[PDB]
RNA sequence: GGGCGAGGCUCCUUCUGAGUUCCCUGGAACGGGACGCCACAGAGGGUGAGAGCCCCGUAUAGUUGGAAGCCAAGCCUGUGU
RNA sequence: GAGACCGAUAGCGCACAAGUAGAGUGAUCGAAAGAUGAAAAGCACUUUGAAAAGAGGGUUAAAUAGCACGUGAAAUUGUUG
RNA sequence: GUGAGCCCGGGUCGAACGGCCUCUAGUGCAGAUCUUGGUGGUAGUAGCAAAUACUUCAAUGAGAACUUGAAGGACCGAAGUGGGGAAAGGUUCCAUGUGAACAGCGGUUGGACAUGGGUUAGUCGAUCCUAAGCCAUAGGGAAGUUCCGUUUCAAAGGGGCAC
RNA sequence: AAACUUUCAACAACGGAUCUCUUGGUUCUGGCAUCGAUGAAGAACGCAGCGAAAUGCGAUAAGUAAUGUGAAUUGCAGAAUUCCGUGAAUCAUCGAAUCUUUGAACGCACAUUGCGCCCGCCGGUAUUCCGGCGGGCAUGCCUGUUCGAGCGUCAU
């Protein structure tokens, strides 16, 4: 009976989802995420799994900051606004 | 409840007895404004709300 | 269950607004390659995973 | 427009009728090959199945 | 590229009476799960002496 | 005798970037010459013999003037290396010539 | 032959840039030659096309049709040109897409900046021909 | 109407400005009721006017940052958003007058014998 | 909704004594009643003085939490500290 | 020891040569034939089929406008606490 | 910026809403899938059917290109001889 | 042409390709219980037989054994085939409409498909308490990711009075 | 004789090989040095008149300002542009801004949209009650300020 007849009593959860990454991997009673290892400071990440590292390596997300930052390298990080501008 | 009665008042100068409130399961927040007895729901949903 | 928290809600509120078939004027578009919601999800087939 | 666009809409199905799908949300993949089902041997002791 | 045909976890199904003994992606829900890998004869595979 | 029992392949060396390599060195000499014109793009080298039993027939440049090789031309030390000559501190004169 | 190391010569890259050029490259792309009275006129050769320019069709099926531009679509980078249409099934006119290398522009739709783009290439051209002159 | 140009904008004082934005924000509380209880061309006029009330909050955001500016002009300490953002490294890199800074000895030598220009004859 | 707690709100809240404004200030007794007779803050009564402290007494004396919140604000703190 | 500094370099910007001439096939010439032209440009792409001259570009000298740096021929001055 | 490289079972797992769909409690595993036509000109209107569709009649240079769409092999199937 | 092959005719088709001499290789398939994809015979075959059971008229509809109304006959038999919850699911709930696909027969019906609507609290829960237990802090280990430690070898804070 | 089975041929099926194509890979070469507490990478939730996704963006939400170009966007709807112009655009550039809940994540927590504290401002009869808004409150360490403790060493 250790097939289908156990597969019935499959209700509760081992994993919850964790604030940090999103996933379905927070361990309800350790209160650690398996994947991206919260509550550690440190992003869970290893070398034996670089598809798993390429999976949330940078650029696979938003990079809502990082991704302005060459036009700003590439002008020099001036400030100000061009001469003439219409403004305060 | 506090926030929507004063949103309320200061819109519409509609004033409240009670508020219920409910999060619809589309995500957005449902509120049923009870209005005092002297003024009338019908004639601020004609006049000011527009809903005939 | 009937007992659920708010940020469970929240994400079945999101999967609620996105159950629905692809508007008919997309493929009426100049270039459209999309035909069909290709991530539709039901209640039967495939559990959300929360 | 709105003929062309619902006829659009209604041969855009014609692949996934084909496979018998239950609407465009079933996108279940079964396993046409079990590992335990062509896999192992059956030995004198303790057997996988009755 | 070097690792062409290598980015897959692919373990062979052993001995039996029914299929072949390449390796064979594991897993489940999808097509490519019991497919073989590995092989310079296998679609998706290393080919044979990749050029340097 | 082949040296291949490591992990060799890991860290093989092609050299296709040896023109492209010559290009950028040339375009450096070509901007220090630039920047340092008029002056010579190097400095001036000793004479010097090379050492063991081998090489001591012949000579080659060395590193830099010895200071009594400087005091016996005339030039101070400070101002020697302003004007494109090398300085060797480490290098005596035990033979006159 | 191409000298430059910023030109690239690959059509891959070719493609990719005309294909996928944004609107307002699309706009130089999408230049009609000018008549030859327009010409002279302007020491002007090729402008970008718009709409209200008068345009004679010089090549296709529809040659030596003339008329005003009335759309200058970009997203298939065509223009549509009035009266040159055809008729669908039902017997409405659907406009008929030309794209603007086969047509040549015989009155333009002249306003402030359409006359400094002409003056500033009549300029340009001119001091060109006295420099390699 | 529902469209209301920077260049009008830009003169205005705060006064008018944030009065502006008070009656922008009440037709556009009025017409989304007049969206969801009928149709016709008011959409253009709410998405008219979001794009008023965003430039009139431009404005008025650039102009108290202008005038926070000049206050700050000529004190040592500014505010962390308006001190310069640059990077992280950057910031933390040594000053220019810091890095040129030299010894007294170096600065004696470099006096009496700096690098000189010079030929050789051939 | 939660039930609230005895003593938290009130005249407990409305008046605190002189002691509890002392230590508020962190002031010495006389350059608090020195503050206190240039700024004009007066001493006050409680309609039930074991309401806001219950070891109170007749000769106790009160304030007005605000008027203390006000004293908390007064630039001559810092000239009494530069004297110190 | 200070202060000017002609001039030069780096970076974004305006602009660049010549056929849509005649005939045949073709749904459409960008094909074939004829007559020309440009070329420091006959790289590439697009345009209804293999286009130097239809269009964008391509080559070379330059030529508009702007900003910030660096190099720099020379030239003014203090003189030794 | 290039190539005596690969040309949709190849080449990166991915030329496509691909680290997506999907599987696993989880660590992780992980696809398939490009091409109408130059231009939708994507079949008006009539007729038969409840409809899907069919037949006339059309568009197109071509439907022997009908959003199952370039070309259309073999295994295998139907009709006819 | 001994041969591997080469060339032509006819039909289809739509944009590139070939001969000669050198150069080069990811260069020649019947097998590998080979890989991927597609397709046969078996074969209109095995089968679609647990849970007692269905029938009449009318309506709807192109079409009704498995839609509805009425009329009958039965079953669950209160440890239920009843009425409500916990876990789990997530909109499956309700109204209206519906081609194909799915409901191993049919289907006008449907937990399917399409468009909309629906969940109202001071008193019901959560929120508060602590249990088994888990984690900070002091401090000590450990190259380190971190381990122990939860009252400790901690200066770990409250109240009142004052001319 | 037919049917049936098989063979041969034409046409029609099934299926997607072959051929041609390629906004894609792969390899080489050249140039450059630029993440984050002034809150990064990543996650979640939202934003278009009509979008689920991809793309873009953050309640100023397929975006604002500024500069430049100069007449579009397009699937539909609705509006244009005084065209001799502070001006269309799903345009480019980009120096000014906005930037939800989170996350090294920082009041304490979080399987809770839970519980606080400090200081101002506003509103409702309000010295007390209620509500809203704004600015803050992590740890280690450095320099300095100020308030202290100890017969630890002294002077007096
Ligand atoms: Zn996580």
């Amino acid at each position: 009976t250790k097939g289908t007849s156990s597969f019935g009593k499959r209700h509760n959860k081992t994993h919850g989802l964790c604030r940090r990454c999103g996933r379905r991997s927070l361990h309800n009673q350790k209160k650690v995420c398996a994947s991206c290892g919260y509550p550690a400071a440190k992003t869970r990440k290893y070398n034996w799994s670089e598809k798993a590292k390429r999976r949330k390596v940078t650029g696979t997300g938003r990079m809502r900051y990082l991704s302005t930052v060459p036009r700003r390298f590439k002008n020099g990080f001036r400030t100000g606004v061009p001469k003439g501008a219409r403004g305060p | 409840k506090a926030q929507i009665k004063q949103a309320l008042k200061k819109l519409y100068d509609i004033d409240t007895v009670k508020i219920n409130t409910l999060i619809r399961p589309d995500g957005t927040k449902k509120a049923f404004a009870r209005l005092t007895p002297d003024v009338d729901a019908l004639d601020i949903a004609a006049t000011k709300l527009g809903l005939v | 269950p009937s007992h659920k928290t708010f940020r469970i809600k929240q994400k079945l509120a999101k999967a609620q607004k996105q159950n629905r078939p692809i508007p008919q004027w997309i493929r009426l578009r100049t270039g459209n390659t999309i035909r069909y919601n290709a991530k539709r999800r039901h209640w039967r087939k495939t559990r959300l995973g929360l | 427009l709105r003929s062309k666009a619902e006829r659009q809409a209604k041969l855009a199905q014609r692949k996934m009728n084909r496979m018998a799908r239950q609407g465009e949300a079933d996108r279940h993949i079964h396993a046409s090959m079990p590992k335990h089902l062509f896999s192992g041997k059956r030995t004198i002791g303790k057997t996988d199945r009755r | 590229s070097e690792k062409a045909g290598h980015q897959t976890s692919a373990e062979s199904w052993g001995t039996g009476r029914a299929v072949a003994r390449i390796p064979r992606v594991s897993g489940g829900g999808t097509h490519r799960a019991g497919q073989g890998a590995f092989g310079n004869m296998c679609r998706s595979g290393r080919m044979f002496a990749p050029t340097k | 005798n082949n040296h291949f029992r490591k992990h060799w392949q890991r860290r093989v060396r092609c050299h296709f970037d040896q023109p492209g390599k010559k290009v950028t060195r040339r375009l450096a000499r070509r901007a220090k010459a630039a920047a340092l014109a008029p002056r010579p793009v190097d400095k001036l080298r000793p004479i010097v013999r090379c050492p063991t039993v081998k090489y001591n027939r012949r000579t080659r440049l060395g590193r830099g003037f010895t200071l009594e090789e400087l005091k016996a031309a005339g030039i101070p030390r400070l101002l020697a290396p302003t004007i494109g000559i090398a300085v060797d501190h480490r290098r005596k004169n035990l033979s006159e010539e | 032959m191409k000298v430059r190391p910023t030109v690239s010569s690959s059509r891959r890259k070719a493609r990719k840039a005309h294909f996928s050029a944004p609107s307002s490259v699309r706009r130089v792309i999408m230049s009609a030659p000018l008549s030859k009275e327009l010409r002279e006129k302007y020491n002007v050769r090729s402008i970008p096309i718009r709409k209200g320019d008068e345009v004679q069709i010089v090549r296709g099926a529809h040659k030596d049709k003339e008329g005003k531009v009335t759309s200058v679509y970009r997203l298939k980078y065509v223009i549509h040109v009035e009266r040159v249409t055809r008729e669908k099934a039902t017997g409405q006119t659907v406009p008929i897409g030309i794209h603007p290398s086969n047509v040549v522009i015989t009155k333009l739709h002249l306003d402030k900046d359409r006359e400094n783009i002409l003056a500033r290439i009549k300029a340009g051209r001119e001091q060109v021909a006295k420099a390699k002159g | 109407n529902g469209k209301v140009k920077a260049g009008q904008l830009w003169s205005k004082n705060k006064e008018e400005l944030t009065k502006i934005l008070g009656e922008l924000k009440t037709e556009l509380s009025q017409l989304r009721i007049q969206k969801i209880s009928s149709s016709g061309a008011k959409l253009n006029k709410i998405h008219d006017l979001r794009k008023s009330i965003a430039r009139v909050l431009t404005v008025i955001n650039a102009k108290q940052r202008a005038q926070l500016r000049l206050f700050y002009k000529n004190k040592k300490y500014l505010p962390l958003d308006l001190r310069p953002k640059l990077t992280r490294a950057l910031r933390r890199r040594l000053s220019k007058e810091d890095a040129s800074r030299v010894l007294e000895k170096t600065k004696k030598r470099l006096t009496h014998f700096p690098q000189r220009k010079y030929a050789v004859k051939a | 909704g939660k039930a609230k707690k005895k003593g938290k709100s009130g005249a407990a809240r409305n008046y605190m004594t002189r002691t509890q404004a002392v230590k508020k200030l962190q002031l010495s007794l006389p350059d608090f009643r020195k503050l206190c007779i240039w700024k004009g803050i007066y001493p006050r009564e409680p309609r039930d003085r074991r309401k806001v402290n219950k070891s109170a007494t007749a000769s106790t004396t009160f304030y007005y939490t605000k008027d203390i919140q006000y004293l908390l604000h007064e630039p001559l703190l810092q000239k009494f500290r530069e004297q110190k």
